[PDB]
């Protein structure tokens, strides 16, 4: 016991897990377009 | 502005400014009080101008707010309501400078390629500029709607 | 390849020259089809009289193949 | 670094001339405003550690993209670095206010500032708004102290705006 | 204005100090390989 | 053209033209300019 | 604009010797993966404007560079930034068909790092756009083909750094 | 230690200067003016390289290879002239066989 | 090229805001001085060749420079010099009405530190011909404009040295 | 110099979200393959000089590079080429344990192309040198970790070319 | 030791020991009972292991056994047999210290300068401790043989 | 630093052969003129402050480079330029004994086209000052050694160009 | 040479040349006619030196002939004399320069790794130049062996 080293090596890789995949995604603005957003929300009633 | 457009025209001919050109600056500088007074009516009431011309564009082109559109939903319409803030800022920079080069460097050169990449129809946002001409003339005077409205008719032909 | 054949007549219009200056006046260059609207807009700014235009090679009104 | 006096020295030294009538009246124009320069520089440093704190809370309440995780003012690692990097713009505006011209601003803060911020990803955009929120204000504490304000006390601040920000028109 | 430029090579300073960046950067500046006690961090850290 | 490039807006007008049309219209657009045709002529070898 | 095949030829040119076993061992590995390279380079050319409109959407759109003050504000640059972003997609497609990253140094990576300092456009902001462009291609041409696409994308941002 | 041309003094002096005469896109975009070849200062071989923030519209000032007054910036109606004995030899085609 | 009208616009645009009351106040300071600048341009362009003639006779003629050995010998090197002083006069008056020396950073002072070195032009004589040109054009335009003309002459005069 | 821990968290920092289930799936493979990473790291450090001895004997000796005229002729340059060949074994093992190739972007590929084009070092002889020890290490640490070590060598060899 | 190398880097950056870095000590105090179960095996089997691996060494290099060589005679074996006895003491000191550092303070930093003056071919004692590595790993378990072999492989690369 | 000896040896070393008859044929012309150059150096360093004093007074004194606005005006810069021109007298005597102009490339001529435009100091007046310093040192060292001295003065003037 | 070591010691103080130090250049030139006569005589029997002195090396070092050591067959012993031909080229480079700095910058400055990483020991190459030393004296005169032998022991001092 009291192993000098730890972990199960496992079967494979860690080689190509480097490239992440995600829908960032895009940029709905949300901040300083608030004044513009209010006008757009206000416009919706029509 | 007026003088730095006429300087760079007078550099390619390699000559001083003509007396037929210098009275243009002389008339513009003395008529500088009136054009600033045009510009405050644009800035001081611009929440009326965007909201009315935004309603006029979506009635003249109701295909924009449809599903499958560019300005569809609450968020994507809000920048098309904010893009008309940007073009109205260039007209009220233009009438103070009296010329077209503060408009021409900021919003005219790359605008064929810009909205091409973003997926919007270019003439539809250019149609809302034409509706923004009509509201900005309605709050303006007799002579002032013709002088300050001429740069509005520049910009519709800029994109088209 | 649709090569036009153009016969121009270009005056001096200022800056008189003791040279040959006959090749600059009345020449008979042949131009390709794509490079002619830039050519014909250039030849009007010198006040040139375009005299004879004949499509030397190429089918008139073809659809494919240059 | 290079005073309005010493800028007029090598405006006259390189042509090899003495001090004529134009030298004696432009330099007197600097000295009649020198009482108004120094007393404005006292009250700018009256609450200069507060003046950056009132500006940046008025900045980040105005541009809330720069707080939520976007452009770099996100952590207090960025935010307290932002208040320091704001504070150089207030402190060097005090020097050129006393020095007359902007040549202290020209070769202490402006040179390399387009190239320092690009190497970090710091935007040049709201930095212009950060000087634009101070130059209008700085004028509040000059006005509430009773000193006149206008020609100068902006001579320095928009030289940090018109030369730092890139030319559009 | 600005009349020259030194260059604008991206420089990035870490926002963090985690264990596999600090154990490596404390072993890079000594200009050596990763010694046998430095592997004992990562054999403990990855096991945990 | 027998000269260097004139500045930035004279070169930005050429860089977008080879970004879209290609190299074959870059070498076209030098030649049918006014500064090629009216400073050299239509029967001269260019010179620096 | 020499490829990976002429690179083995030019490496066997200066040595003066013929094609040995290890000289052709790096040559059959091109022909094994060559059918993947010719197929995937069509689909990037099919979506060569949907990638650029997504890569600036993933990083650059609605950010602070598109705010007034930044480089992505005036249409006149915005469109330069898009055209400069259009080269890096196309020259990555030229590089992946060649199998050689020396396409880009001879052509696009020679004077790019100092031209961007002469304009003042942020280098470190450009890298996240090319890093986001590496993501959206890898979701388009599959997992394996984005690995060799991502080598030449990472060659540009390392040369830009 | 392979940057042979010095770094700081070429830009500590340059801050007091105006914008130095080079190509608009840096010194590495400026070929050596010889008969042929298109040699360039390659920025990766020996680091010549030095950016400069150039404007929106700039005019590089160039020297007329020939007559001094016959620059086109003074008289644009004199650029169609022959440069004469000062400049290089201009060729033209007259006799066709 | 930055006009003093456009410099307030380029300042107020990059903050994103519209025209403030303080930014409008700077243009009215320019427009009140607009009569004094456009008076100064038309009183120069009528006799711009005369100022050149009166400035070379004050400082340059009968000197070492116009003698053999000097640089204004051999009339190739004299007609070039007289148009050279015509260039600084023509570009000062553009910088007058612009109210901002940004023309001189762009179209004037680029190579003039190196082109005069690379042509053998002594800078120590053309920097005195500029100051001799300022001392005659202050007498020709007036005492009020000649200080404000003298700003954009000394911007050239400090740029040459 | 940012690692796989930093690149995951900064992918969730600027998103503002927590650790989402795709990223722990990445983080599980980083933590469970540690005894593969330690066993690979302790054996390359076990014979660091044997590997670079067999690397230059694979591809560099008895070429024209060792023959006078070549860029390994003096014993200065043979010690230099073998120090630099050791550095691509140190920094490859550094990026092995951090799991990200961004160490090589900051540390070793910053001025590598600036050095080797200033001394005239043959780059095409170096890209087979690091490719030679790709075989030697994978025969030493096994086929599993040599596949893992082969990426960082190929990331160096992509940046080399 | 494992403590000392982890002190003199954290001291050199002028901080405390960070709690990601304490766990190299927190691990090894549990396995200190393992290493004293390892070091007792190698010391008692040492006087067995010295009298065949030297004889295993002399097969692949016999000219040092020959006259002219530096190990000729029984009195010229205690220069070599005690030296491998000297080196396994540093191996067992490297076992108990946890890391390789007592050999750096004792046994490596002058071996190029020592055996040049002693006339010994230095490439043999690397082969001699290569003979030490192959038979000492057989005497223990494979978990011990992987860990104790790593201290041997630094002493391989010591003289190489 | 390279010698005329090392310009024979290393030109015979990069071929990889021993000294031929043509290698000693450059040495014997150097050894037949080695006794002349050692007398040549000790009479220049005897009058090194006297060589500079006439050559400054010949080329550029009572000119418009020392009158104000000229680059050698202020006493920092007048004491700079004589300290600047003292290098070109000294580093030519360093290379006259060496028989080799490649002294000047490692020490003087490398960063000398720059830091002369970068301070705006005139190149054309400096080359005018070196070329008249050639004609004052011909009168001291004699006619024959000044031919071997004038080669390294023209090597300064060619690479400064 | 003397001259390129004269000047690089004058740049370290940034002075001119010392006049007593100028005599060591003048002594270098006038004592140069007899120095190059040494160099062609070593060149004229460079194969006769090497094929003799290689033979007395292998009787002194039998490890590199009996199999087990470093360099063998035709395939590495011809490369072993390719090293010794390079060192003989360096000494006749050093004699015409007068100093050991052509041997310093070319052939001794990295020697303690390029054999240390390459498996062969150092001291037999130091016995090889000593084998080359004994046949270099025997071709020359008495005083010529004293000057040319002063470069051979520099090769022994840098290696071993
Ligand atoms: C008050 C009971 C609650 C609270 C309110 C609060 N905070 C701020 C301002 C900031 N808060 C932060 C927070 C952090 N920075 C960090 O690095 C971390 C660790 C990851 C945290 C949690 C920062 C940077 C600011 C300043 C920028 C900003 O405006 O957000 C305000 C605004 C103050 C003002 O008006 O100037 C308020 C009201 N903070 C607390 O801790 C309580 C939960
Ligand atoms: C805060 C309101 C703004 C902002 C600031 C910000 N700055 C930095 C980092 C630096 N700022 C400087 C600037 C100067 N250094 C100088 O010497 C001078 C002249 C006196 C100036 C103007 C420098 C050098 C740095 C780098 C760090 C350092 O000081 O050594 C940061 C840190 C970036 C990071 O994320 O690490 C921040 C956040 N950024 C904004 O968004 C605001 C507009
Ligand atoms: C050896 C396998 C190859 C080779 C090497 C070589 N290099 C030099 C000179 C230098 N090499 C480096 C290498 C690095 N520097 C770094 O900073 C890093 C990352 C940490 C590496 C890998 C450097 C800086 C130099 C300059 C000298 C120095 O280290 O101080 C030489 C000598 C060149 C000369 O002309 O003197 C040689 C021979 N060259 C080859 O041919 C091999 C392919
Ligand atoms: C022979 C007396 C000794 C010996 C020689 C030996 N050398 C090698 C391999 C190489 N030797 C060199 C030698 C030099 N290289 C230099 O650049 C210089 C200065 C100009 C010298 C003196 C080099 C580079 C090598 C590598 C191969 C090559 O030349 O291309 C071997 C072969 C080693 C092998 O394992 O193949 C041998 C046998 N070794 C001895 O035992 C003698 C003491
Ligand atoms: C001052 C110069 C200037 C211009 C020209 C400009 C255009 C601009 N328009 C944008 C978006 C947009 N603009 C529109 C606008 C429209 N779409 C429609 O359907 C309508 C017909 C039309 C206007 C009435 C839409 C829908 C988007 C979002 C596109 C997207 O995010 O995919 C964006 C990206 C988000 C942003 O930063 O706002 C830019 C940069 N920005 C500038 O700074
Ligand atoms: C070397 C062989 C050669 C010849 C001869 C030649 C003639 C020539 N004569 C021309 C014009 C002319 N020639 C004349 C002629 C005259 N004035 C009159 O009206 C009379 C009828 C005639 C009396 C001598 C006039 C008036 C023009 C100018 C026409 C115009 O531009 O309106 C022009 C066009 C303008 C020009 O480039 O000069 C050419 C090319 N070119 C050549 O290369
Ligand atoms: C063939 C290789 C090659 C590339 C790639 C290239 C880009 C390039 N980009 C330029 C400007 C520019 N480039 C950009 C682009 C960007 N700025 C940003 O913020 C974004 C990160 C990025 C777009 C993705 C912008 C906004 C400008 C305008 C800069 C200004 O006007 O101040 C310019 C100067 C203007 C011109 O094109 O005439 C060049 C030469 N040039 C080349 O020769
Ligand atoms: C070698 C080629 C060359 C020439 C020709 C040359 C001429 C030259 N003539 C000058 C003046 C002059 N030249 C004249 C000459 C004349 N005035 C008249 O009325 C007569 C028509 C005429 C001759 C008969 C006069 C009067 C001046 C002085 C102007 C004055 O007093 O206002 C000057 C200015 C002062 C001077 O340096 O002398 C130059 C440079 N310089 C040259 O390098
Ligand atoms: C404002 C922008 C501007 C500058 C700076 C300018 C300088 C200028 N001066 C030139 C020649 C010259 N310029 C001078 C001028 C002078 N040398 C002297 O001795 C006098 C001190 C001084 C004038 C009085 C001389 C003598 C030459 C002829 C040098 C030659 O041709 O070799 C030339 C080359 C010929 C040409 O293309 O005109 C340029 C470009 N041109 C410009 O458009
Ligand atoms: C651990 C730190 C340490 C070192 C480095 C050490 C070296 C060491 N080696 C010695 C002798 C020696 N050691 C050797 C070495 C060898 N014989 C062979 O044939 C083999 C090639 C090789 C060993 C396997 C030889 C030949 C001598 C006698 C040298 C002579 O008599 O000239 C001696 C003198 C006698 C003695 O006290 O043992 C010392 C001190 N002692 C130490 O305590």
């Amino acid at each position: 016991n009291g192993g000098m080293s730890k972990t199960p090596e496992g079967m494979t890789f860690a080689t190509d897990y480097l490239l992440p995949k995600s829908t960032a995604n895009r940029r709905r603005p949300g901040p300083n377009m608030n004044m513009f957003r209010d006008m757009a929300r206000q416009m919706s009633s029509k | 502005s007026i003088v730095t457009k006429s300087i760079v025209n007078a550099d390619a001919e390699a000559r001083y400014l003509s007396p037929g050109e210098l009275d243009r600056i002389k008339s513009f500088v003395t008529s500088g009080e009136r054009r600033v007074r045009i510009a405050e009516t644009m800035t001081g009431a611009r929440e009326r101008i965007i909201k009315e011309a935004g309603n006029q564009l979506f009635q003249k082109r109701p295909d924009v707010v449809s599903p499958g559109g560019n300005a569809y939903g609450e968020e994507m319409t809000a920048t098309c309501l904010r893009d008309l803030d940007y073009y109205l800022r260039l007209i009220t920079y233009g009438i103070v400078a009296g010329d077209v080069t503060p408009i021409e460097e900021i919003g005219v050169v790359g605008v064929r390629e810009m909205y091409k990449s973003l997926g919007t129809p270019i003439e539809a946002v250019a149609e809302g500029v034409r509706a923004m001409k009509s509201v900005a003339t309605s709050l303006l005077s007799g002579e002032d709607a013709a002088e300050a409205g001429a740069y509005f008719d520049y910009l519709i032909g800029a994109m088209s | 390849m649709r090569s036009f054949k153009v016969t121009a007549c270009v005056p001096s219009q200022t800056r008189i020259r003791t040279q040959r200056e006959l090749q600059n006046t009345y020449f008979t260059k042949l131009v390709p089809y794509d490079n002619w609207f830039r050519e014909q807009q250039r030849i009007m700014k010198m006040g040139g009289k375009i005299v004879k235009v004949e499509l030397a090679t190429g089918k008139p009104g073809t659809n494919t193949g240059l | 670094m290079r005073d309005a006096v010493t800028s007029l020295i090598k405006n006259y030294d390189i042509t090899g001339r003495y001090l004529d009538r134009d030298a004696i009246d432009s330099l007197k124009s600097y000295f009649v405003t020198g009482t108004a320069r120094v007393q404005a520089a006292a009250t700018i440093t009256a609450n200069a550690a507060e003046l950056v704190k009132q500006a940046a809370s008025q900045l980040f309440g105005d541009l809330p993209e720069l707080i939520r995780p976007g452009g770099n003012a996100y952590t207090t690692r960025r935010y307290a670095a932002c208040l320091r990097d704001m504070d150089y713009y207030l402190r060097y505006a005090t020097y050129a206010l006393v020095a007359g011209d902007t040549d202290v601003l020209d070769e202490r803060v402006l040179q390399g500032l387009r190239e320092t911020y690009n190497s970090l990803g710091v935007p040049i955009g709201p930095t212009v708004v950060g000087i634009g929120i101070l130059k209008d204000l700085a004028t509040e504490k000059v006005q509430a102290a009773g000193i006149e304000v206008g020609a100068y006390l902006e001579q320095p601040f928009d030289h940090l705006i018109s030369e730092l920000s890139e030319t559009d028109v | 204005s600005v009349k020259a430029s030194g260059g604008s090579s991206v420089a990035r300073p870490q926002l963090y100090k985690t264990v596999p960046v600090s154990t490596i950067s404390q072993a890079e500046q000594q200009d050596r390989y990763l010694g046998k006690t430095e592997l004992s961090d990562l054999a403990t850290y990855f096991s945990s | 053209l027998g000269r260097p490039t004139y500045g930035r807006q004279e070169m930005n007008s050429y860089f977008d033209l080879c970004s879209k049309k290609g190299f074959y219209a870059l070498v076209d657009a030098i030649i049918d300019s006014v500064e090629y045709n009216e400073a050299f002529g239509e029967d001269t070898i260019p010179y620096e | 604009m020499q490829d990976a095949i002429t690179s083995v030829i030019n490496s066997s040119d200066v040595q003066g010797k013929y094609l040995d076993a290890s000289a052709i061992q790096k040559l059959k590995a091109y022909f094994a993966t060559g059918e993947l390279r010719v197929r995937a380079a069509t689909t990037i050319s099919a979506n060569a404007a949907n990638i650029v409109k997504e890569a600036v959407a993933k990083s650059l759109l609605y950010s602070d560079i598109t705010r007034p003050g930044g480089n992505m504000y005036t249409t006149r640059r915005y469109a330069a930034c898009i055209r400069d972003l259009d080269y890096y997609l196309r020259y990555a497609t030229y590089a992946m068909l060649a199998g050689d990253p020396s396409i880009l140094d001879e052509r696009v990576l020679n004077g790019l790092k100092e031209t961007y300092n002469s304009l003042g456009v942020p280098i470190g902001a450009t890298v996240q756009a090319i890093q986001a462009m590496k993501e959206v291609t890898a979701g388009l041409v599959g997992a394996d083909a984005g690995k060799e696409m991502g080598i030449y994308f990472d060659y540009i941002c390392s040369g830009l750094s | 230690p392979f940057r042979k041309v010095p770094q700081f003094v070429t830009l500590f002096g340059d801050y007091k200067q105006p914008l130095r005469d080079q190509h608009v896109y840096g010194i590495g975009n400026d070929p050596l003016e010889i008969q042929f070849g298109a040699i360039f200062p390659k920025e990766t071989r020996s680091p010549k390289n030095r950016p400069a923030p150039f404007g929106k519209d700039t005019r590089r000032i160039l020297i007329h290879n020939g007559a001094g007054i016959d620059n086109q910036l003074s008289n644009p109606g004199a650029r169609g002239n022959a440069p004469g004995s000062l400049g290089p030899k201009v060729f033209k085609l007259d006799q066709l066989p």
